[PDB]
RNA sequence: AAAAUGUUCUACA
RNA sequence: UACCCGCAGAAGAAGCACCGGCUAACUCCGUGCCAGCAGCCGCGGUAAUACGGAGGGUGCAAGCGUUAAUCGGAAUUACUG
RNA sequence: UUAGCUAGUAGGUGGGGUAACGGCUCACCUAGGCGACGAUCCCUAGCUGGUCUGAGAGGAUGACCAGCCACACUGGAACUGAGACACGGUCCAGACUCCUACGGGAGGCAGCAGUGGGGAAUAUUGCACAAUGGGCGCAAGCCUGAUGCAGCCAUGCCGCG
């Protein structure tokens, strides 16, 4: 569920790396019935190369197939784009991350009450701004930008929305930031798993 | 005879020197707490390393009033200043281990019995 | 250099700060691994240094090595370092000392057992 | 007249 | 008690560090910039006397290494200089 | 990268005080005294013989042993006394520990062992006053965790296997 291959900081064999082991996961997946979809996915330099990619898995086979790949990712190959470079130990990250949230239902609550700085008799004795507050969220919100009560409530009902609205860019934008942390935080050490060669013949 | 505003002493070593009454426990609308009456404050002023600290909220038992107490032949004993014994917000036990000042009969009873005990006098 | 002048300011003489100073002097100090990770040596070598982040009885809180292959160390453990800086990791002043406290000794390991706390292995 | 930059470790007593 | 005499029998009694240069002492195997070493210079990315084991060797030895600390080397506060 | 400090301060007279000189203290008078040859202030620190290192000159150091100093739960104070402002004396105050019949009392291992704690780390709740030394005593003798010894530890040096 929500894997995330990375990288982390190795060069464009890592990259190399990372579109080989999808392609595996890809394969063992298929062999154990999981489905595998992709949802970002950058790339590197070349075209073939993927500098990080997201992955969406499914069932519970899928949380065997992500413990198994879950962890640093090792490939053992001389570099095809520096010939003699002599490193040869490009490292992998795979991580879930679970990305997920709920949509919290319309349960709006209207409360329509005088106005903040008045400005006149009548609007000191009318009740106009409206009040609004989402049940099991936690927005509350004022709106008196208006003559009169119905523009406000309107305004409200738009408002609401908004915040769920930006609820949801700042939910996503710290899963954005996750994501990269994970980019910084693969040790290019313990692998999970080691693949060797140029064509990943073990596992 | 303590209403909230009140500064009391602090008859104990929890580390406070001086409290302020925030809230009389024990019943709507009601105005004073004598001795025996535990009561809400916050802390004004402690000590450097002390068991409580400046700005706390917790609980106090009164245990000496300026207006003093009355005994039942009509006798009345008074106490220069106001003091208090802190106590944990949910236990009601003092925080300190050792009482300052003496304190009264008002306060034999099992709520505050090891009060009593570690009172220097009680009158 | 002249005399007169060594007279006025005598010879200043270089003051030398120690590269252990969390050891205060002390051969090793016991300490407790806040945490336990791995690190890149810096160029031009390539490895998971092994380290942790050790909290001393001295209240210093600094990274030392772990050295020889494969250990037990986890948060919490509470180990002995004994100072000697590993060059390739900046700012890692500080040994963990093989066989001390939690720390284990370095398994199936035969010669320079004595420096990863390896008991003598009978035949 | 105008002319910017440059990838990486590099072997050999 | 020291000390002396008798008894039995080689019996009861050897480890630690190091071996690329500094620095005395080198090979094989494993490993493949990993694991690891390291005081410095630096080693390790398949032929590693530098990592880990073994054989051999070197130094010390009921001790041997490491760490800390002071002086020395440092004429690197120089009076000598 | 602390430059000014000082009013009993510096000196004098006199009185008092001390075992004794003395601003030691007091009264009065004078207006001085210290400071770049570092006063004052701040931080650190027991000092020495010595110890380690060093060819030496130096540098570092002051564990043990010996001389000196200071301290004796913290802050004060005096008493007794030849000698103390007194480790195992007194008084007061404070913190802490304890006893209490709640009124009030008790205590101080930085003596030797030992315990807990702290710490990387440092030992036995031993034997004996036989010796040396000390107190008291005419002496016998008593007392002496000084001391002599023993225990534990490769901690060091040396010797041996
Ligand atoms: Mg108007
Ligand atoms: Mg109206
Ligand atoms: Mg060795
Ligand atoms: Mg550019
Ligand atoms: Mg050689
Ligand atoms: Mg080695
Ligand atoms: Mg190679
Ligand atoms: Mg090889
Ligand atoms: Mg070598
Ligand atoms: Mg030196
Ligand atoms: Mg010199
Ligand atoms: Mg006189
Ligand atoms: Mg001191
Ligand atoms: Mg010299
Ligand atoms: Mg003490
Ligand atoms: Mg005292
Ligand atoms: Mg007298
Ligand atoms: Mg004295
Ligand atoms: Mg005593
Ligand atoms: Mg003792
Ligand atoms: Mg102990
Ligand atoms: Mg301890
Ligand atoms: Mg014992
Ligand atoms: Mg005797
Ligand atoms: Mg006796
Ligand atoms: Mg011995």
């Amino acid at each position: 569920i929500l894997l995330q291959l990375s990288s982390a900081q190795g060069p464009e064999e890592c990259c190399l790396a990372v579109r080989k082991a999808l392609d595996r996961l890809i394969k063992e997946a298929t062999r154990q019935d999981v489905a595998v979809t992709v949802l970002e996915t950058e790339t590197g330099r070349y075209s073939d190369t993927l500098r990080s990619a997201l992955i969406s898995l499914d069932g519970d086979n899928a949380w065997a197939l992500s413990e198994s790949w879950c962890g640093t990712i090792q490939w053992i190959c001389p570099s095809p784009y520096r010939p003699h470079h002599g490193r040869k130990n490009w490292f992998l990250g795979i991580g879930r991350f679970t990305a997920d949230e709920q949509e919290q239902s319309d349960a709006i609550r209207y409360e329509t009450l005088r106005s903040s700085g008045p400005g006149g008799q009548h609007v000191n004795k009318t009740d106009s701004a409206v009040r609004a507050t989402h049940l099991a969220s936690g927005i509350s919100v004022k709106v008196q930008s208006e003559r009169s009560q119905h523009a406000n409530k309107r305004l409200a009902r738009l408002l609401i929305a908004w915040k769920l609205e930006q609820q949801q860019q700042e939910n996503s934008a710290a899963l954005k930031s996750q994501r990269r942390m994970f980019h910084h935080q693969i040790e290019r050490g313990n692998p999970r798993r080691t693949f060797t060669g140029m064509a990943f013949i073990e596992g | 005879m303590i209403q909230e505003q009140t500064m009391l002493n602090v008859a104990d070593n929890s580390g406070a020197r001086r409290v302020m009454c925030i809230k009389v426990l024990g019943g709507s609308h009601r105005r004073y707490a004598g001795v025996g009456d535990i009561i809400k404050i916050t802390i004004k002023e402690a000590i450097p390393r002390g068991k409580v600290k400046k700005g706390d909220v917790l609980k106090a038992v009164v245990v000496r009033t300026k207006k003093g107490v009355r005994r039942p032949d009509g006798s009345v004993i008074r106490f220069d200043g106001n003091a208090c014994v802190l106590l944990n917000n949910n236990s009601e036990q003092p925080i300190g281990t050792r009482i300052f000042g003496p304190v009264t009969r008002e306060l034999r009873s099992e709520k505050f019995m090891k009060i009593i005990s570690l009172a220097p006098e009680v009158l | 250099a002249t005399v007169n002048q060594l007279v006025r300011k005598p010879r200043a003489r270089k003051v030398a700060k120690s590269n252990v100073p969390a050891l205060e002097a002390c051969p090793q100090k016991r300490g407790v691994c806040t945490r336990v990770y791995t690190t890149t040596p810096k160029k031009p070598n390539s490895a998971l240094r092994k380290v942790c982040r050790v909290r001393l009885t001295n209240g210093f809180e600094v990274t030392s090595y772990i050295g020889g292959e494969g250990h037990n160390l986890q948060e919490h453990s509470v180990i002995l370092i004994r100072g000697g800086r590993v060059k390739d990791l900046p700012g890692v002043r500080y040994h963990t000392v093989r066989g001390a406290l939690d720390c284990s000794g370095v398994k199936d390991r035969k010669q320079a057992r004595s420096k990863y706390g390896v008991k003598r292995p009978k035949a």
